[PDB]
């Protein structure tokens, strides 16, 4: 249902595949929300500077 | 001579890229971000192993 | 500062990672500029026809 809340094109999932997210259990989930600009979207990823 | 040649061949194997961008770990670490660099380091590790 | 001059979304770097570009020295740099259309942007890459 996350696709119904925001008009984003696709997930960018690391260590897991989005289509499998409904088959798993997690101890806790954290949703971190903010606003950046287009150039900086690539910096939201492991190993970025 | 056989033992010395084996050791010399083992030393000279360190100059092989094994499909990586470079045969030097420091160059790989400096020219790439950690996630991409891990792949090249894995290739070098497999070759040297 | 290249992100401040043009509204491009991200680099497409081959053989190097953009975030590491500030940690390197190059003998010379070449900037080749032109205009194509959207279909042909994928042809600006090694091994394309
Ligand atoms: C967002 O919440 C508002 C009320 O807070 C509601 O009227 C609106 O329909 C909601 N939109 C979506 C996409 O859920
Ligand atoms: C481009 O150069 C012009 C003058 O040649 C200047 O007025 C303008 O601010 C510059 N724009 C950028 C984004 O550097």
């Amino acid at each position: 249902v996350l696709y119904n809340f925001a008009p984003f094109f696709a997930f960018k999932c690391y260590g897991v595949s989005p289509t499998k997210l409904n088959d798993l259990c997690f101890t806790n989930v954290y949703a971190d929300s903010f606003v950046i600009r287009g150039n900086e979207v690539s910096q939201i990823a492991p190993g970025q500077t | 001579n056989h033992n010395a040649q084996a050791l010399n061949t083992l030393v000279k194997q360190l100059s092989s890229k094994f499909g990586a961008i470079s045969s030097v770990l420091n160059d790989i670490l400096s020219r790439l971000d950690p996630p991409e660099a891990e792949v090249q380091i894995d290739r070098l590790i497999t070759g040297r192993l």
